[PDB]
């Protein structure tokens, strides 16, 4: 029912303090299920969701060996990037990598991702067509030419279309309800007097999963986009998310204001008024 | 599981 | 490199009621580079035994962490998040407000 699997890699060079740190987190949808850290006392892939702990030592050992080879690859990537940007040996640099696959309810590949950022800027990304690259700058074009020449896109596309989707398939089988269940938001409106003439209506969504949500204020059916304060969606700490939207309303116009909550946990959106 | 193909930038 | 200053939200896992057990959250995001220091404060003092998420980032490359501890709010008690980062000349403190 529209699921995705993503790996987020961070490699950080530290020229004084030894070799580079490699960390990985793996996600099914908005659920973190594995982690790896090269700075762990005995670096091993570790479960971060209950439904993955059923996998045996072979799972953890195999993945650990892969992260080790990935860390090494990233070390070489960081070295090349230093040269592309004529950077000094003294500076610490960051390579962030993200790859994964989005599948429809048919469980076949809807969208594939494979993208990199160097020192927190876009570097290179595989296009939706999984057949071409977007380079952010002239350095990233050096990488583009290499990968174009060596036809590594075809390889990537085949991984994304095949293996990625089969691992996702397996994880959904193991997850069952933990991953297929959309938890609708718990909603309420609070009233915050500003002066005797004005109050802030704050519309709340809590305990929702997944993270994707739309919160909007309407005045007599018309959208108040430019006059609505909206916090970034935030983790609650229990694998649920929170968000709120706030609008400043004149005294005695409260009932003109409707808060609208869209979430896949809701068959149809909720309309809330201050009560 | 993480992919076991590796590509140098 | 372009350095990015952390965004910070401080909030409870559940709607706050005086004398009822809860979790105090500080969510830091959009910072670069990834090295960051987050403390939770009770009345200006650092709370010991604070946990945090694994370093992750969203699709827009923005790094994020949740720092969190058990806590039982009251009328009197002031809770805060204190964040240190290369972008910050002084520690950034954001007070917890149950209405936000």
């Amino acid at each position: 029912g529209s699921h995705s699997m993503r790996y987020f890699y961070t490699s950080v060079s530290r020229p004084g303090r030894g070799e580079p740190r490699f960390i990985s987190v793996g996600y099914v949808d908005d659920t973190q299920f594995v982690r790896f850290d090269s700075d762990a006392a005995s670096p091993r892939e570790e479960p971060r969701a209950p439904w993955i702990e059923q996998e045996g030592p072979e799972y953890w050992d195999r993945n650990t060996q892969i992260y080790k080879a990935q860390a090494q690859t990233d070390r070489e990537s960081l070295r090349n990037l230093r040269g592309y940007y004529n950077q000094s040996e003294a500076g610490s640099h960051t390579l962030q990598s993200m790859y994964g696959c989005d599948v429809g309810p048919d469980g076949r590949l809807l969208r594939g991702h494979d993208q990199y950022a160097y020192d927190g800027k876009d570097y290179i990304a595989l296009n939706e067509d999984l057949r071409s690259w977007t380079a952010a700058d002239t350095a990233a074009q050096i990488t583009q030419r290499k990968w174009e020449a060596a036809r590594e896109a075809e390889q990537r596309r085949a991984y994304l279309e095949g293996e990625c989707v089969e691992w996702l398939r397996r994880y959904l089988e193991n997850g069952k309800d933990k991953l297929e269940r959309a938890d609708p938001p718990k909603t309420h409106v609070t009233h915050h007097p500003i002066s005797d003439h004005e109050a802030t209506l704050r519309c709340w969504a809590l305990g929702f999963y997944p993270a994707e949500i739309t919160l909007t204020w309407q005045r007599d059916g018309e959208d108040q986009t430019q006059d609505t304060e909206l916090v970034e969606t935030r983790p609650a700490g229990d694998r649920t998310f929170q968000k709120w939207a706030a609008v400043v309303v004149p005294s005695g116009e409260e009932q003109r204001y409707t808060c609208h909550v869209q979430h896949e946990g809701l068959p149809k959106p909720l309309t809330l008024r201050w009560e | 599981s993480p992919r076991w193909y590796f590509y140098y930038l | 490199m372009i350095q990015r200053t952390p965004k910070i939200q401080v909030y409870s896992r559940h709607p706050a009621e005086n004398g009822k057990s809860n979790f105090l959250n500080c969510y830091v995001s959009g910072f670069h580079p990834s090295d960051i220091e987050v403390d939770l404060l009770k009345n200006g003092e650092r709370i010991e035994k604070v946990e945090h998420s694994d370093l992750s980032f969203s699709k827009d490359w923005s790094f994020y962490l949740l720092y969190y501890t058990e806590f039982t709010p009251t009328e009197k008690d002031e809770y805060a998040c204190r964040v240190n980062h290369v972008t910050l000349s002084q520690p950034k403190i954001v007070k917890w407000d149950r209405d936000m």
